[PDB]
């Protein structure tokens, strides 16, 4: 262990050395208690200087000088590079804490500094610094009694020698310390002898021998007699570093301790305090005893709400910041979670799949493996490959001068093996069986309508959902309920919670990349393969640069409103679309706006109600809707109809996440016409007939009004 | 048509923090202090477990950006700490022979122990390779290794999380180490 690299310094001057040596030095200014000074460049500078306190020896200022960090310890204070730091202060290689009773500042493998804050300094270095440090700790050689009081040859005295290692201020003379004549008291009590040869430290008079312990327990008992069991904590600390185990000493006479209700006052305690935030951290440690506060065994820290030691299963739970009392819950919209047996214990909720392409490009698939696609064919977006149940097909077309602008074109569902097609275009057009159909449709299972003006659904019952989006492009997505769990194929993959399966092609292998992997599932054999895109579009305009990056950097500030989402979908991809798509896009708007559609709707996915994020952006899309119509922002219903309100209707029965468009306001309906107007004025509907408000009509021997767009018959 | 000889999964922790799981999956985490990069320490059971991997970054000059890493390969009662450009060995357990092997494979220190092989580039890459063993035991900055990129965000409660910051924050060593803030 830490056999002989430590140094340390307490109580009435008391300075020891590498190698074994003790010696009192009653300086009183600033010292090189050790420096990297045998070496071409130096690692570390670490100085002390000694003052009063009205009488009591204590250490003011600490300076600790490492690979060009400045550390001064001083009136309890700690300085880092001449700023001042909160505790704990850390960075790479360097670490400084108020850990027990004291100030520890580690510099990986450089240095270890206890500091009591008062009269203990203790110093760790790394093996590799033999031979090259030269001051008050010694040199570190291994050889205690020859070689650090040899100045040319001549032995020294420790008042000569501390005052070799001295290094006045710049505008500073500091005197030396006259020497302190003869003693007096020793031990006559026995104390020392009592206490030190007693059972505590029995082993440790196997490894640290205590003549020199003994002797400066007289001189401090000499000393003040409040402050003599400075040496007693001295010997437990080396006999801790030199391997052996410090047995508990203190008595609520021999300066006892105090320790908070749960924690006891320990000599020689497992330094890795195991707390249920991390309950096992004890379990291979490698740092020998250390006294301070420690917990009960079984009972670990709690470290989360600081109440205490706490029982394993009733100490908390945190989950992004947040504190969750064990017994607690919370359920996202994948899985639910426990607080209890001191973790989150997780079941998993069924979760539909999501499939999308976005900004023609981009697809995110059923195991969220984000790719790109620059592609010009019809791609078999999703296909459950066991049989031909089901086809979603996806158009990919390319819109400019680079081969590398595409947009989406359509999506044609196939099914029933290609007897039925429903093919939504990109001007929202919804073909049924290559003929127009208006919207909605209900037939054969199949629904197919808007919630409103930028999405159009198309709901089945074979168990895949579409939702197409129309403004400001064309977007798709795929919702598949998880019964179809390691079946699909196409595009979007197997959806098996596996990323590195998600290429699997029909010959049995995993593709390497996006666009080699898509050019095995092109539906016409004489399209033109996908070419992998390294050039970013970002890199030619440099108004286009900075309209972009001032732009999609909405996404990653914290203050803005999608900052409500990262604490949930990390939004990295959806910059770097937000970002390849303004640059690349000749409608540098449009793809823009998608792109922030795009993260707003796959939040909303996951449950966040991302809300008033077009501050200033994208608000041609608030203005250009229809008339007698306005914008929201969480549509998350069918669209309220009057026939609907007057005889039901089957559209309003498919769940899909709430997205955003033009829709007629809360209060309001659209007639048959199309128009927005308020119940009073739109009819109730009787056999399909148009029963105009507020009207009394004969029907079958019963008498019927129309009161607010609702029916009712009497007789 | 395929042999069907099994293949080492393989986890990546290189760079500035950039980190590839034993599931493919990839992120970035730039943290300070003891990360557990790899263990089978932790389960219903932690005891029938046998290896750990502890990273963390050291400034190989000064205290500023990093220069260089430094392994903890425990293997069972075993040590083994890879700094500075070579290794060392702290065995304090039971002194049987080395379940580990050591070899200067090209520019890497490369320490097998049958199953498990560590490769170190002997300044800032590691590359871990694993049998099929060890699939869904482990844990850690390398993932579970369940093939199931989604969830390898699993913290130390295994609450899984839609954020690096928080998995990298659960796996260090001492809790009295300060959370790293946000990468820059
Ligand atoms: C330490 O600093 C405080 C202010 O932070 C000051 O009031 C005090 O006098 C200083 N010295 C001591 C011994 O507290
Ligand atoms: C330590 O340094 C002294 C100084 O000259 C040298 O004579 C001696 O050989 C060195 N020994 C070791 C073990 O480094
Ligand atoms: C999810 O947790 C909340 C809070 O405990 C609870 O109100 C809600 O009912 C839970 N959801 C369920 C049980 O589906
Ligand atoms: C739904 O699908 C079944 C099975 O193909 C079919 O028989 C039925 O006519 C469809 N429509 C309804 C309303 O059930
Ligand atoms: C493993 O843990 C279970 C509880 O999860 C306990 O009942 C069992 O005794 C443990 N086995 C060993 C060998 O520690
Ligand atoms: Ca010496
Ligand atoms: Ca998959
Ligand atoms: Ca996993």
């Amino acid at each position: 262990a830490h056999n002989g690299r430590v140094c340390s310094t307490w109580g009435d001057f008391h300075y020891k050395t590498f190698d074994g040596d003790v010696f009192r030095f009653p300086g009183l200014c600033n010292y090189v208690f050790s420096e990297h000074c045998r070496a071409a460049y130096e690692d570390f500078n670490v100085q002390l200087r000694r003052g009063l306190v009205g009488s009591r020896p204590v250490v003011t200022r600490v300076v600790i000088k490492a690979q060009g960090l400045v550390l001064e310890a001083s009136n309890g204070s700690v300085l880092i590079n001449g700023q001042r730091e909160e505790l704990p202060y850390s960075r790479t290689g360097l670490l400084v804490e108020q850990s027990g009773d004291y100030i520890k500042v580690s510099i990986r493998l450089v240095l270890t500094f206890l500091w009591n804050g008062e009269d203990s300094a203790l110093l760790e270095l790394d093996p590799k610094y033999a031979n090259q440090t030269c001051g008050l700790c010694g040199d570190f050689n291994g050889l205690p009694a020859f070689n650090e009081f040899y100045a040319h040859n001549a032995r020294l005295t420790p008042l000569q020698f501390g005052n070799l290692q001295k290094l006045d201020g710049p505008t500073e003379q500091c005197p030396d310390p006259l020497p302190l004549p003869a003693g007096n008291c020793t031990d006559e009590e026995g104390i020392c002898h009592r206490t030190l040869l007693g059972p505590a430290f029995a082993e440790c008079h196997a490894l640290v021998d205590s003549t020199a312990y003994l002797a400066a327990c007289a001189q401090d008992l000499c000393r003040c007699p409040t402050c003599p069991c400075a040496t007693f904590v001295e010997y437990s600390r080396q006999c801790a570093h030199a391997g052996g185990q410090p047995r508990n000493w203190r008595c609520p006479e021999l300066c006892p301790r105090t320790c908070p209700l749960n924690m006891q006052h320990q000599e020689c305690g497992s330094p890795c305090t195991d707390t249920c935030s991390n309950p096992q951290r004890a379990q291979l440690c490698e740092d020998h005893c250390v006294d301070g506060c420690f917990c009960p065994p079984g009972t670990v820290l709690d470290d989360i709400t600081h109440s205490g030691c706490l029982p394993l299963g009733q100490c908390p739970c945190t989950h992004g910041g947040r504190t969750y009392s064990p017994g607690t819950s919370f359920n996202t919209t994948c899985s639910s979670c426990t607080c209890s047996g001191g973790l989150w214990q997780c079941q998993d909720l069924p979760c539909p799949g999501t499939c999308s392409v976005q900004g023609g490009a981009h697809i995110s698939t059923y195991d969220e493996k984000l790719y790109d696609l620059h592609g010009d064919c019809s791609y078999v977006l999703s296909k459950k490959c066991a049989d031909s149940s089901f086809t979603v097909l996806a158009e990919l077309r390319k819109c400019g001068l680079t081969d590398n602008e595409n947009c989406l074109k359509a999506v044609t569902l196939s099914l029933d093996g290609g007897d039925t097609a429903i093919r939504v275009q990109a001007d929202g057009g919804v073909f049924l069986n290559s003929i127009y159909t208006q919207l909605p449709l209900s037939a054969a299972n199949i629904t197919l309508f808007t919630p409103s003006s930028f999405f159009i659904v198309v709901q089945t019952g074979l168990g895949l959902q579409l939702l197409v989006q129309l403004v400001p492009l064309m977007q798709v997505f795929v919702r598949l309920d998880p019964a179809h769990q390691g079946q699909m194929c196409g595009l979007c993959g197997n959806f098996n919670q596996n990323q590195a399966d998600d290429f699997t092609a029909l010959s049995g292998v995993v593709e390497a990349t996006g666009a080699a992997f898509a050019n095995t599932w092109k539906a016409q054999a004489a399209c033109a393969n996908a070419r992998n895109s390294f050039e970013d579009p970002c890199s030619l305009s440099v108004e286009n640069e900075n309209y972009a990056r001032h732009w999609c950097s909405r996404l990653t500030d914290p203050n803005s409103a999608f900052s409500r989402c990262h604490s949930i979908i990390n939004p990295k991809p959806f910059h770097s679309n937000c970002m390849f798509d303004t640059c690349n896009c000749e409608r540098s708007e449009d793809c823009l706006c998608a792109a922030l559609s795009s993260y707003v709707h796959a939040c909303a996915a996951k449950g966040v109600q991302l809300s008033d994020w077009r501050d200033g952006v994208c608000t041609k899309y608030m203005q250009n809707c229809p008339k007698s119509q306005r914008y929201a922002y969480v549509v998350d219903a069918c669209q309220p109809t009057c026939r609907g309100l007057s005889e039901a209707d089957v559209t309003c029965s498919v769940s899909f996440v709430p997205v955003d468009g033009c829709t007629c306001p809360a209060g309001t309906f659209l007639n048959d016409a199309g128009a927005c107007v308020p119940a009073q004025e739109c009819p109730c509907y009787a056999h399909g007939t148009v029963l105009a408000p507020g009207e009394v009509v004969h029907d079958e021997g019963a008498v019927c009004s129309c009161t607010g767009g609702k029916l009712s018959c009497l007789g | 048509e395929c042999s069907h000889r099994l293949c080492l999964g393989t986890c990546v922790a290189y760079g500035d923090g950039h980190f590839i799981t034993f599931d493919g999956d990839r992120y970035s985490f730039e943290g300070s202090c003891e990360y557990i990069l790899a263990q089978d320490y932790c389960g219903d059971n932690t005891t029938h477990g046998t290896f750990r991997i502890v990273t963390e970054n050291i400034p190989c000059g000064t205290t500023g950006t990093t220069c260089s890493k430094a392994i903890k390969l425990f293997v069972e009662s075993y040590e083994l700490i890879l700094q500075e450009g070579t290794f060392k060995a702290v065995a304090r357990g039971p002194g049987g022979d080395p379940p580990y092997k050591i070899r200067y494979m090209g520019i890497f220190l490369v320490i097998e122990t049958h199953g498990m092989a560590v490769s170190w580039d002997r300044k800032t890459s590691v590359f871990i390779r694993l049998h099929q063993d060890y699939k869904g035991r482990v844990c850690g900055l390398c993932g579970n290794f369940d093939d199931n990129a989604i969830n390898d965000f699993a913290t130390r409660s295994r609450s899984v999380v839609g954020d690096a910051l928080e998995f990298g924050n659960s796996w260090k060593l001492s809790p009295s180490c300060p959370d790293a803030l946000a990468p820059k």
